[PDB]
Formats: structure tokens, C-alpha cells, sequence
């Protein structure tokens, strides 16, 4: 956890971790994959367009367990 | 950006969709349209991020680059199938190239150009026609595609499918209202390309599709294609389908059984001789009115057996191996033609054979008849002169003479040919003209390797006066190399390459008798390269002297006693002294060199600069130039 | 109109039963209800609408076809049932055989036979114990039937139920008083069954009714026959009973262990060591007075190994996993003996396990010795003799010498193998007169191409006389196929069928080879088909005479020197001659064609009309009728 | 004809599509097209529940 980094782990510990996530829901591990996601959005912090365009790049159980596992509001 | 474009590209070549989001955060669509810009050379060819998004095969990545945001489709590409590196390849060829059926259908269903023109201007429909789906093509005729834009070449989809075994693609295609009597430039009439590899399903679908039987440009039918290739179902197929014309099936089983007698992919001897019976049963089936094979001249390559005109012949001929190549080896040259290329390439095989069986005697006569051919056609034939080279090394080597007359007639066509590649080199401007350099260097080397058996030979008088002649017209056409070297330089050359094959016995570069040869022979002593060396500046950087002593007292002893100024002093501020690199050869040039005044006053005015423009002659210009 | 009834069953599988009544609502009583007696000739059923939307389970058609008009629900039809088809079936009985409780409870309601007899004599609750249902079994039971219902094979309820697992059906069912030792045919038991599928909870609950273990038709303990299987839950309990002695729980066990080392679902080499290992511990853990197994040769198919003598032996080989194999199939062959039908099914496995590992040699002894097992029991060998040509053809194409003795023997049963099916052909009315056709067809297929094998195949002076002996065998036999052709006519007819495995690379028909090898074997040329084709009538015609050529040649100069005539017409008078697909048939033919005056005589007997009946000697009567 | 036995096709198809009082009022004109009402009424009771069944009954008087 960098803990608001001022600019270094906004975009290199965002990619690292996004990345991650991706390998993780591609070889079926998905959980900890969407914890990846949730950190790299969390992370970034601009997480709008993400909102949707994250929401459009995996199949809708997906969507349904990562809005289950999103409690950000 | 450099670095964020490579890390974009890398995303969307990946497949990383989830890391080409990442770097789609709020960034400036400035440098959104540098990442759509970003050629960037990679893999030594053009590409854009859609070319590659359609190239990968991810579906999901096209979608974030162009569902959602904004890249054109239309950019310079590289589709390298078959070499075939063609500017302006699109993402929908690439694609199609490639057989993605979800992202073909996103690019159409979005509105993306389905009838884009490249460089060799190919249709994304001839590439799925290539590959050969059915679903890619029946997606794209559907939505709009035509099917009249050929190849530069003029080559219909429809002929590349059927060139291929994609029957489903061909029987689509046709039913689409083709006509399969697309004649191209090239010649094929759509169903030559089906009779290539024997697709029998192909040719009978465009038999039942009104094939309308054509004659190439070349002069071969359809069904005299399918002879010459050897396969024996479509040669079926193709004679039994409109116009029979009983001359036609009887010169087509002739041709097919010629075909099995002299192919390497098919031996079937037993198999030629029993089509070429029926060919003579069909000739002598109705009694009268029976039509005979013309005459035609014993062709001394093939020796004096005068083609087989009765059944008799035949029978007796039966069981005779090589007769019955002969034969085959006629009735290529009666039905085939002797203008083609197709009748080149069966000859060399069995000369071939000859060449593995040691009987050298026949193999000679037989490929130097397939040259005269290739060199009557104007082919390219700078491989046959290589195989020439390789023989008669391989017959020097097994203790066994080379005839005057064949060499003599090598060395011509050697000449000849090597003409007709310098005359492609200053007139082919940038399609071949690497690959006709490349040529000119090959038929250098083999024209070498040809006059080094021409020495190595108990040679008559006057053929080898033929053969002397031949080799100063050479040198009178005065050769360059990609190096800028002389035939001499070569000659007196130890980095002039040799053939892997068993030129090595012989070709032992440097050779005296190739450059007493040579230089008797009349040539260019003087010839500096354009890097600025000579031959005796060759022969100075020589790292393997003892070894070849008498031959390294020849050359150097020729070349002093004929031109060879021997104080050249190269470009490079170099004496051919100082560039010696042994004793022995500096010892050799010493006592090899002359007492010249004004060529140590012109060392002498060489380093200490004094001007000598038309303060002495132009001809002393030229000589200092040449110092 | 048999037609409006299938449209009724149509909208009663659908379930739309207004749509039947707006059908009867204009229509007289009694014609109607014999329009709905049966259906026609549709989907393999000429059953009556009512049983069949009874079978549907749309129970709605029901209601209101008995309710309105109240026909007899005993108006049977073909109903068909498990892919094959049973007659005489009723309504209740297929609706018993789906499951459906509300269709049968109404429709006893309404009146029906609970005990009416198919063709294989059915009743209702045998279809109940069939599915499983217990609330079905219930109702029957609750209008009262019969439990000792014969089968064709007089099947006890319980047998079926020991077939699937209907723990509750088996206990409702001795509930009832229903004995559990009701023997079948072939000395099947519900102990039996039940340790053939393996339910541990039916076999507890047969004993909780005293059940008592019995010998089969083939001699053996259901203890045996859960070993026969590998279901090795089932011997414990069974062990637990202790009724039997400890030499039964020896080989029991060590069959188990047996079963466990070959076969498709369990292939559990682990476990296959320790039951060995358990059954040696119990064997010498004796000391005094020990017992030991018997002594058996060591069979050259089963390796070179004996089974057992000493614990270490098998504590030795225990990593030795092929030999483990052997021991398993030595020890199971020795005790179930050479009589048993599934004691030659794991080793065509075993046999097929080294047949994807390439051991062609190991895998030739196994299916040899599984193949003369199954010979001695006189079964139907048709699938492991095509096995044999099967595994013969991989050879072939993957360019592997075929043991010519292993050809002589599986030639060997093959030929005595259709000698078996003649006699089954002229035995069998009609229980499997179909079978036993496309049985002999097959065969005669199968012989086809082992011979082709041997004719690929290398072979030697003992091994060619010895494969020509049953060759010689057979065709004095003459095979008749059941269009009338002979061995010599299937081997020439283009379409005999060949297998869909690897016999389509190696053996193709026509082949010459086969031609020839037959012909010279002693096979008469003359033969004629029930059509009236002769041998020579069916190569003529053939649709790729250009492509393989050279067989279409072989044949014809290998038959007609057979002695074949060649104006032996057929029943509809055609020459051989005539029947030609292509005019190259027609020149072979002719140019081997010697001509006779005798048969130039009989072709003007029969154009001439002349009266050649009771005219003319018999034995010229025939040479006429070859015309 | 077939008109007349399409409403009594689809109206209890309709009820099977959910629409109960569509399919009641779909299959009603085939009941006046129908001259036996004393036959065809009893046959409806058996098909669908006579609840139902007494709602369709009040269609074909009225």
C-alpha cells in the first residue's frame, strides 16, 4: 500500500497492481484480481471513465461480483 | 513519448486491454493521436496499434481502441505472408489475413472500409480467400464486398482459393456469380491454379460450374498443366469434360506418362510406361484414319532415339530404364514445348541421376542441353551454371577428363548469361535490382570456378583457343563486383567464396593457372577497387603464404611482368610494401620491384603537397589519382 | 385416415388438447375412435395416439380423450422403448417406462389390465421398477400385481431394480414378499445384478431379507462376479457375511485385485499391488499346513511369467507396472477360466492400451489370445477380427514389418470364423437373421483386407503358402454376400466398404495385388452375382480409370488370363464389353480380347432368336446362358 | 375452417403466454362460430380449471 504517494506510485504501483489484476482474472484467480483492481482504482484516483470503461472489459458475473466486492461510496 | 507509445503499442499487441486502460487515463487526445501515429518501425515494418489489435487476435482490445475511442483503420501496414511486405495494409486485410471472425465482424458492423485498396491493391476478401474461411467471406460479400478487384498481377480471389484446397471458399465464391474465365496477366485461367496441387474437388466444382476450358499465355491447356504436374485425378477431370477431341486426351496421356518418367516427386516408372501405352493403344485403337506422332529430330541429349512411333517400340522399350527417360524426355519436348519453363526442370533430374551414378558422360550432354534451353528462354539459369561447376569439379576430383566442347559451350552460355544479368542490373530499377546483383556476384563466382576447370584440364589446342576467346569477351565486358572488385581481384583473392559442394577439390582460390589465365588472357592490371586496393594490394593481405608458395611466385611474378605498378600507395595513404603482412612476400615484392625516378618523386611529392592541377599533365593527374 | 391420427399424437406432444377436441367435436363416436386405434407407419411406431401421448407424459390428452370418449386403453401398437421396439405395449406400461404417477393413477381409474403382457411380456410395474419411481410402484401395488412377471430371459423386478439404484424400490419390493433368489435364464440373481453394478446398500439390504448366494450359467459366485467387475466395495461386505471359507476370499479378492489392473474406468495400479499383496499376506500367513495357488504354463501371449510362488516375488515387481498387467491377466484368466465371457474383454483392452504406445508386438500376443478365447466360447468375433485389420493397417502406414505367422493365424480364425457365421446364417429364422448378415458382411470385408495386409506386407516362401492354405480354404467355401457377390467381386467392386480407421491408407479397393493373389489361389474367375454380373463386369465400369491406372491394368490382364470369358453377359445381356464408364476400359478389354468362333456362335443363338430350348445339349446350354 | 380453429389454438396457447383473460376472449369468438354448445361447453371444464372455466362461460351468452 503506498498511501497517497505524491506522483511515483499514482502511475507506476497503479500499472504494477493493474497488471497484476489482469494476469489474475485471465488464469482464473479473479478475486484476487478484482482486490488488484480496487487497489490500482483506489490508487490512480481518477477512477471515472475506469468506472465505465473497466465495467465494459469483463464478462457480467465479473461485474457482478466486483460491484458486490466494491463498497467505496 | 517514446516510452508511453511503446508501452500503448506493447498493451495492444499483448492483448493487455486492462493495461492499455490504464494508460487511457484523462490523457490529452493530442497524444492520443500520436499513439494513432506511432509507425514507429517496430519489427523493422509499418504498424499502427489497429493494425496490430487486428493482427493478435484480440477482440477486446479493438473494441477499447475504437468501440470507445477514436483510431482509423486505414494506415500503412506489413502483412509479410509470403514476404509480401505491402504499404497501406489495413486493419480489415490484416484481419482478414489473419482469420478472426468476431473482430472482422466488429470492424464491418461498425462501418469500417470493407473494400480497402493496398500497394499490390488486395482486397481483405482475396486475403480470407488465402486463409480460406467461409464465414470471413460470406461476412464480407454480404456486407457489400467486390469481387472483380484483382491483383497487381491480375489474380482473382477466386483463382488464390483455388490455388488452395479451401473447396468451400471456391464453391461460395462461384456461387456469388464469379466468372471462373478471369484470365490474368500472368496467364492462369482460374483453374490452372486448381490443377496445382491436385484439388480435385475444386476442379470438379468449377467443371460444374461452366469452366470454359482457356490456353494459358504459354500455350499449355489446362489439362497439359495438370500432365506436367503429375497428378493423374485432375488430368481424369479435366479429360473428361466438354470438348474431347480425341488429339488432345492422347497428347495429354503422353504428357502425363513423360511427366512420371522425369519428376522427383513422382517415379512411377511402371506407371509411365503403362500411360504411355495407352497413348500408343489410343493412337492405334480406331485402325484407319489413325493419327501419328509427328516426326521430330533425334536431339543428341536425348541420343538418337527417334521418339517411340510403333507399339512394337514400346514393347521392346518395356523394361529399358533409361530409354524410357529418353522417351519421357522427348514427349516433354514434342507436347510440352521446347519454350516453357515446365520443360526445364525434368531435365536436370535425370542428368541428375546420371551425375550419381558417375556416368558423367550423358549427364553432361543432358544438362548442357537444359542451359541452351534456359538460355534460348533468357531464364534465370545462374543455378544450373553453379551445378556445372559442381560436376565437372566432381569430375576432376574422380580422376576423370573434362571435354573441350562442353566447357567451351559452358563458358558461352556462362558469358552469355552473364551479359544478360548485367544488362537487368543497369536497367531494373529498384523491383530486382539487389536480387540481379546478387546474381551478377553468383555467376562471378561460378564463371571462376568454371575458368579454374577449364585449367585444370588436358585441354586440346583449338577449343581451348575458343575457350581463351570466350574469356576475353568476358573481360572485355570488364565485370564489377557489389565490391567493386575485378575478376582479377577475385582470381588472386583468398576471401572469394567457394561452393559448398565439391568445387572445394578444385576451387582453391588463389590459383596461378586462373590468373595466368587470366592476365594472358588480356584484363585490367590496374583495376583498383572502389575501396581503393589492388590486386597486388589483394595478394598482400594473404594470412596463409607458405602454404601455397609456387602458386603466390606465379601470380606475383605475372603480375610484375605485366603492369602491376608496384607501388600503388592506396587511397588509404598505404604502400602495397607496408600492407605485406609476411616477409615472404615482402621479400617477394622487393626483389620484385623496379628502379622507377619519377614514381619515388612522386612519393616523394604525395605526402609533401604540391599542386598538380594542369601544372602537370592530366594523364600525370590520372596517375596520381592513381597513386 | 391413419394420417389424422399422427397429427393428433403431433398436437398431443405439444400438449394442445383443444386443438384434439375441435377434431372430435365433428366426428362420429365409433369412426373416430378407430381413426385414434393407431397411428401410422411414423417414427419407427404404428401406435395407438393414446399411448404414445401416455408415454409423452402430456398427461392433459389423456383426461380429455378418456374422459369424453372412454376407449379401451388395451388397444395396443408398436411401440418402441430403450432404441429398440417392443409390441403389444399398453399405455400405463410406456407411461410407467417415462414415469409419470398422475397419467397411470387416472388411467387405472378410468379401467385397464395392471398386468398386461408386451412381446417381451412387460407388465406395468416392470416399467415402474424400471424408472425407478417409488410413488408408481406404490400405485401398482395398490391395485395389486404380480412380481414373478417372465421376461424373455424371465427378469425378475428385482433384477432391474439391482440395474440402477432404487434402494427403495428393492426394499418396497421384498417388502412384499418377493424372493430374491428368482433365478433367470442364464443363472442370474439379485445378488448377481446387484454386485454387477455395485450398490453396497442393496446387497445389505438382500441379506437384511435372507439372501443366499448362487451360482450363474457360467458357474461363478455373485462374490465373483463383483470381482469379475471392479466394484471392490461390494466384496468386503459380501467378505463380511462370513458364510464363505477363506480359499473363496483368496481368489475373490486377488480377482478384484485382478480386475483393478485392467480395465476402462479403473486403471489403479496402486491399489491393484495391495490386493495382490493382501491376498499373498493371507495366503502364507499360514506358516503350517499353507496353502498355495496352482501351477499354470507360462502362455507366450501373457509374456513369459508365472503368477506367483512366493511373497517377494510380487513385492518385487510391485514398481513393475506392465508386468503387473501380465500378473493380472494370468491370474484372472486361470481362475475365471477360458469360458468366460469377460474374461477376454481386458485384454483387447490391455492389447489396446499398448496399441497407442506403439508396442505392436505385445499388443499382437494379447488380441491373438483374447482372440482364440472368444473363439473357443464360439462367439460373435466380427469387431476383433476388424480390430486385427486395423491395427495391421497402422503398421503399414507408419512403415513397420507385419509378423507373417500373426497374419496365418488371425487368417487362421477368420476363415474359421466364417465357417461359424455360415452355419449361424442357415441356423438363425429371424431372432438376428440381420445380424448375422451385416455379421458376414463385415467378416468378408474384414478377410479382405488381411489378405491386402499380406500382400503389403513382406512375406516369405512358408509364409506365402501358408496365408495362400486359408485363402485356398476359404474361397472353396464360396462366400456368398447378400447382393450374391463373391470374393473375387468384392474385391474388384469399387464400392466394398472400408473401415473408417486407418484400413482407408492401406487397404483400398480395387487392388490388384488382391486380384492377382486371388485369382492364382485357386478363386474361379466365372463367378456370377445374384444381379448377374460377372467378375469382369464390374471392373469395366469404374469411375477413376486415369487415376490409378495401373491397378485398373493389372486386374484386367489378371483376370482375363484367369480365364474369364469375355462375352460372359449378365441378365440383362450386356457384354462385358459394353458397361464401360470410360472408352480406356474399353481398349484394355479389347486388346487382351481373343476372339473365338464359338462365341461369335452363341452371340448369333440369342440375336438370331434362334430356338436354342430343348434343341441343344445341356452343358452348351450353359455356355449359351454365359451369353 | 382453420380461422375457427386457430382461436381455439391460440387462445390456449395465450393462456400459456400469461394472458388468461386475452386467451379467454381470443378463443370466444370460436365458441360463437360453433353451433353445439352443449357439447363443446362440458369439453372446456376439462381442459383448463372450471374457475377460470365459469369466466369463459359467461363470454359466449353475453
Amino acid at each position: 500500500l503506498p498511501d497517497l504517494k505524491d506522483a511515483e506510485a499514482v502511475q507506476k504501483f497503479f500499472l504494477e497492481e493493474i497488471q497484476l489484476g489482469e494476469e489474475l482474472l485471465a488464469q482464473g484467480e479473479y478475486e484476487k484480481g478484482v482486490d488488484h483492481l480496487t487497489n490500482a482504482i483506489a490508487v490512480c484516483g481518477q477512477p471515472q471513465q475506469l468506472l465505465q470503461v473497466l465495467q465494459q472489459t469483463l464478462p457480467p458475473p465479473v461485474f457482478q461480483m466486483l460491484l458486490t466486492k466494491l463498497p467505496t461510496i | 513519448m517514446e516510452g508511453l507509445a511503446g508501452y500503448v503499442y506493447k498493451a495492444a499487441s499483448e492483448g493487455k486491454v486492462l493495461t492499455l486502460a490504464a494508460l487511457l487515463l484523462n490523457r490529452s487526445e493530442s497524444d492520443i493521436r500520436y499513439l494513432l501515429g506511432y509507425v514507429s518501425q517496430q519489427g523493422g515494418q509499418r504498424s499502427t496499434p489497429l493494425i496490430i489489435a487486428a493482427r493478435n487476435g484480440h477482440a477486446k482490445v479493438v473494441r477499447l481502441l475504437l468501440e470507445h475511442y477514436r483510431v482509423q483503420t486505414q494506415q500503412t501496414g506489413t502483412v509479410r505472408f509470403d514476404g509480401y511486405v505491402i504499404d497501406g495494409a489495413t486493419a480489415l486485410w490484416c484481419a482478414a489475413g489473419a482469420g478472426h471472425f468476431e473482430v472482422v465482424k466488429l470492424l464491418v458492423s461498425h462501418g469500417a472500409n470493407v473494400n480497402h485498396t493496398t500497394v499490390t491493391n488486395s482486397t481483405p476478401l482475396r486475403a480470407a480467400c488465402f486463409d480460406g474461411r467461409l464465414d470471413i467471406v460470406k461476412y464480407l460479400v454480404e456486407n457489400n464486398a467486390n469481387i472483380s478487384i484483382a491483383n497487381k498481377y491480375d489474380n482473382t480471389c477466386l483463382m488464390i482459393a483455388a490455388y488452395k484446397g479451401h473447396t468451400d471458399v471456391v464453391r461460395y465464391l462461384l456461387e456469388q456469380r464469379a466468372d471462373p474465365n478471369a484470365k490474368a496477366h500472368c496467364g492462369a485461367t482460374a483453374l490452372h491454379f486448381a490443377a496445382e496441387a491436385g484439388h480435385i474437388d475444386i476442379v470438379k466444382e468449377l467443371i460444374k460450374w461452366r469452366a470454359a476450358i482457356v490456353v494459358n499465355g504459354h500455350g499449355m491447356t489446362p489439362l497439359k498443366v495438370a500432365a506436367e504436374s503429375c497428378k493423374a485425378d485432375v488430368v481424369e477431370l479435366l479429360l473428361s469434360h466438354a470438348d474431347c477431341d480425341r488429339r488432345s486426351r492422347i497428347e495429354a496421356l503422353e504428357l502425363l506418362g513423360a511427366s512420371f518418367a522425369n519428376d522427383r516427386e513422382n517415379y512411377d516408372i511402371i506407371k509411365t510406361y503403362h500411360y504411355l501405352y495407352l497413348a500408343m493403344l489410343e493412337r492405334f485403337q480406331d485402325g484407319d484414319n489413325i493419327l501419328e506422332k509427328e516426326v521430330l529430330p533425334p536431339i543428341h541429349a536425348y541420343g538418337n532415339r527417334t521418339e517411340c512411333r510403333n507399339p512394337q517400340e514400346l514393347e521392346s522399350i518395356r523394361q529399358d530404364r533409361d530409354a524410357l527417360h529418353m522417351e519421357g524426355l522427348i514427349v516433354r519436348e514434342r507436347i510440352l514445348g521446347a519454350d516453357n519453363i515446365d520443360v526445364s526442370h525434368p531435365i536436370i533430374y535425370r542428368g541428375a541421376v546420371y551425375a550419381d551414378n558417375m556416368e558423367f558422360e550423358q549427364c553432361i550432354k543432358l544438362w548442357l542441353h537444359a542451359l541452351h534451353l534456359r538460355q534460348k528462354g533468357n531464364r534465370n539459369t545462374h543455378k544450373d551454371l553453379l551445378r556445372f561447376a559442381q560436376v565437372f569439379s566432381q569430375m576432376i576430383h574422380l580422376n576423370e577428363t573434362v571435354k573441350a566442347p562442353d566447357i567451351e559451350c559452358v563458358l558461352r552460355c556462362s558469358v552469355l548469361e552473364i551479359e544478360q544479368s548485367m544488362n537487368r542490373v543497369k536497367n531494373i530499377s529498384d523491383a530486382d535490382v539487389h536480387n540481379a546483383m546478387d546474381n551478377y556476384e553468383c555467376n562471378l563466382y561460378t564463371f571462376l570456378y568454371l575458368v579454374c576447370i577449364s585449367t585444370k584440364t588436358q585441354c586440346s589446342e583449338e577449343d581451348q583457343c575458343k575457350i581463351n576467346k570466350q574469356i576475353y569477351n568476358l573481360i572485355h565486358l570488364d565485370p564489377r563486383t557489389r565490391e567493386g572488385f575485378t575478376l582479377l581481384h577475385l582470381a588472386v583473392n583468398s576471401n572469394t567464396p567457394v561452393d559448398d559442394f565439391h568445387t572445394n577439390d578444385v576451387c582453391s582460390f588463389p590459383n596461378a593457372l586462373v590468373t595466368k589465365l587470366l592476365l594472358d588472357c588480356g584484363a585490367e592490371v590496374n583495376a583498383v577497387d572502389n575501396e581503393g586496393n589492388s590486386a597486388l594490394h589483394i595478394i598482400v593481405q594473404y594470412n596463409r603464404p607458405i602454404s601455397d608458395f609456387l602458386t603466390l611466385h606465379s601470380i606475383i611474378i605475372s603480375l610484375v611482368e605485366a603492369g602491376a605498378h608496384t607501388d600503388m600507395t592506396n587511397k588509404q595513404n598505404k604502400t602495397p610494401l607496408d600492407k605485406s603482412t609476411t616477409g615472404v612476400s615482402e621479400i617477394l615484392l622487393k626483389t620484385q620491384m623496379k628502379m622507377s625516378l619519377k614514381c619515388l618523386a612522386a612519393r616523394a611529392v604525395r605526402a609533401n603537397d604540391i599542386n598538380y592541377q594542369d601544372q602537370i599533365p592530366r594523364t600525370l593527374e590520372e596517375f596520381v589519382g592513381f597513386h
